[PDB]
């Protein structure tokens, strides 16, 4: 009911919420898949 | 029907609906007109 | 690399629901009204 | 499809009037000759 009263004002901090939104999303990293624990580990050697 | 005459909208969604599967029909089909009319045909050759 | 087809991705997704929206509840208010839902939920995920 | 799903759209949706009495004069003796 108070939000309705001011729906002007609810509508600005939705927005507000809307451009932190679209912000903080595209700063997130971006990646296939995460690198998780498989059974093993791959360790190579090269000599000289 | 009767029923698609008074929600004009129900209709204007299938059509969209329609119209957007056709032109991406549009955009994924092959161009020219000569499809693989004659039969297979397979030959060999030696020198 | 197959990061930035997205917003065909959302392109389809808000046009799927739109339409069934203004299928369902036979007018564009209501559709409008819902769609402008997603992005609370982005800011959340986003956040999280 | 249309005429089950979409033109159901119709029914939602001076010198000009010179051919329609000709067109007139044109469907009665259609009739005439039928």
């Amino acid at each position: 009911a108070k939000v309705l009263r001011k729906t002007f004002r609810m509508m600005v901090v939705y927005i507000g919420l809307a451009v932190v939104g679209v912000f903080l999303f595209m700063r997130l990293p971006t990646s296939f898949l995460p690198t998780e624990d498989q059974g093993f580990v791959m360790v190579s050697v090269q000599l000289p | 029907a009767k029923f698609f005459i008074d929600r004009p909208i129900f209709a204007w969604v299938i059509s969209i609906f329609i119209i957007a599967a056709g032109i991406f029909g549009i955009k994924s089909l092959p161009v020219s007109q000569y499809p693989s009319v004659a039969a297979p045909t397979i030959t060999l050759h030696a020198i | 690399k197959g990061g930035s087809q997205t917003l065909i991705l959302y392109g389809l997704a808000v046009a799927a629901v739109f339409l069934v929206l203004a299928a369902l509840y036979e007018s564009w208010s209501i559709p409008l009204a819902v769609i402008l839902v997603i992005p609370l939920g982005l800011i959340g995920a986003a956040a999280g | 499809f249309l005429a089950l799903t979409l033109t159901p759209a119709l029914c939602a949706t001076g010198f000009f009037g010179w051919f329609n009495k000709k067109f007139d004069s044109w469907t009665h003796g259609y009739e005439g000759r039928v």
